């Protein structure tokens, strides 16, 4: 994956950039479940780790045929007025390589309590005795908010840009474009 | 000396209605008179209000009517009669030089693209807006657009859009009663989330009678996104017409009074000291007079 395509959120008087970034990420995810495979990687070039902000840019990492297919496919319908685009081009080098991975946290003690009750046949009080409320961990990481279509929930999807490395390795990506082993050029 | 008057009250022209949202199925949009409504239900997460399409419905029918009044310059309350005559002659000079032709084209564009669908548009794959001019109760002239072809940023001329602009121009000039019916269909998804207006259990959704809806002022704010004549930076599109034209969601105040491009100094220059601005800034102050409000000091 030596090719990239930058997408920057146009400023909108109607919307904040986080809402636009989340609906763009959901539509990219739906485009990848429509496409299939594990070869599509994402990034956030104007990231702010300190303020936990994604920035205002998103960058896809793939081959050029994937970029020209995704630049005209109807997952960009209704956002071309919200979005300005670049051109499908080759990445610069030398670049450090890092991973973009979805991090999940045990954020609700009661759901894991109900799982322990389902898998150990305990009552509610044994689940509260075995699992306290200190267990709940909150991440200090930026996030998109996503509407599931299988189930009906709205959940925060916390992303982590991994450590910078001098070389990249093989692997795939999930249907959200996040690394389950793959690496992306970071520039 | 012709000082400005103490109170001015401009009635709201371009009066919209509450946008009732119902749902249904695509490819039968001409059968959309008995479609079931999108109700607001409670779902426990705390207690929030959320509203979705039914599990056999993939499009949203937002319906409202828009009444265009006309007589844009005439205030309904004013003290200084001399200021009233000067403002009347100023708006008369404006409409005599050029009628409501650019402003009606921009209002027709904001009706054409479904910008009154606020959040229900951005994930849509296809939007179709039907506008029926209703005189005497049945129909006078029917329209049908693709709201995704007409983007939100650009203003592009057309055959039917200029006809709609001529109708709204005839309305705003005081030369004919115009009542429109604006219906919009948007392919959102089967059972997806719609976004009605949000009422002040932290979250409550607006509904007139067991059926979700958008506020009338939200549709009125979406129709006023015609201002392209502010000092433009960052690649921002048209904003809603406002004195000190500001974006709360952006937190930025374009047309600040440090520059001479706000509504109030422009109006005082155009009426009192006879300093006519450019055609776009007088377009902007006539759009502010169409929007209405209370203007004047204590």
């Amino acid at each position: 994956m030596d090719h990239y395509l930058d997408i920057r959120l146009r400023p909108d008087p109607e919307f904040p950039p986080a809402q636009l970034m989340s609906v763009l990420f959901g539509k990219l995810h739906q485009a990848l479940v429509a496409q299939g495979g594990d070869r599509i990687g994402v990034s956030f070039p104007d990231l702010d780790e300190s303020r936990s902000r994604l920035g205002e840019r998103l960058r896809i990492h793939a081959s050029a045929d994937d970029l020209r297919a995704l630049l005209a496919r109807p997952w960009l319908e209704g956002l071309r007025d919200h979005l300005q685009f670049g051109e499908p081009a080759v990445v610069p080098h030398p670049t450090p390589y890092r991973q973009v991975s979805r991090v999940q946290a045990k954020s609700n003690p009661e759901r894991l309590r109900r799982r322990l009750m389902r898998r150990h046949d305990l009552s509610e009080e044994e689940a509260r005795k075995r699992i306290p409320d200190t267990v709940a961990r909150a991440l200090d990481l930026p996030f998109v908010t996503l509407r599931s279509q299988s189930t009906g929930q709205h959940f925060r999807l916390f992303i982590r840009h991994g450590p910078l490395q001098v070389t990249a390795e093989e692997g795939g990506f999930t249907c959200y474009g996040l690394s389950k082993g793959g690496f992306v050029p970071w520039f | 000396i012709l000082s400005t008057a103490s109170v001015l009250a401009f009635e709201r022209k371009l009066d919209p209605s509450d946008a009732l949202m119902s749902a249904g199925a695509w490819a039968q949009r001409d059968a959309s008179q008995e479609w079931p409504a999108v109700t607001v239900r409670e779902k426990s997460v705390q207690t929030v209000d959320v509203a979705n399409l039914p599990s056999d419905a993939d499009t949203l029918k937002v319906r409202f009517t828009l009444r265009v009044l006309g007589g844009a310059g005439t205030p309904s309350a004013c003290n200084d009669a001399a200021y009233r005559d000067k403002l009347l002659q100023t708006v008369a000079t404006y409409v005599n030089d050029q009628g409501f032709a650019e402003l009606a084209r921009r209002y027709a564009h904001n009706l054409a693209n479904a910008r009154f669908l606020w959040r229900n548009r951005v994930g849509a794959e296809a939007v179709e807006v039907r506008i029926n001019h209703i005189r005497q109760g049945e129909v006078a002239r029917a329209w049908r657009f693709d709201a995704l072809a007409i983007g939100l940023r650009d203003f592009k001329a057309d055959a039917e859009l200029d006809a709609l602009a001529e109708l709204i121009a005839s309305g705003l000039s005081g030369s004919g009663h115009v009542l429109l019916e604006v219906v919009a269909f948007a392919r959102i998804g089967d059972g997806q989330e719609v976004f009605p207006s949000q009422e002040l259990k932290s979250k409550t959704l607006y509904s007139v009678r067991d059926a979700a809806a958008i506020h009338s002022q939200k549709i009125g704010n979406a129709l006023r996104t015609i201002d392209t004549w502010y000092p433009d930076e960052d690649g921002l599109g048209p904003i809603a017409v406002e004195p000190y034209g500001s974006v709360t969601s952006q937190g930025k105040a374009y047309r600040q009074p440090k520059q001479k491009l706000d509504f109030y100094t422009l109006l005082d220059n155009w009426v009192l000291r006879d300093e006519a601005p450019a055609v776009e800034q007088q377009h902007y102050v006539i759009a502010n007079l169409i929007r209405g409000g209370v203007f004047g000091e204590a």
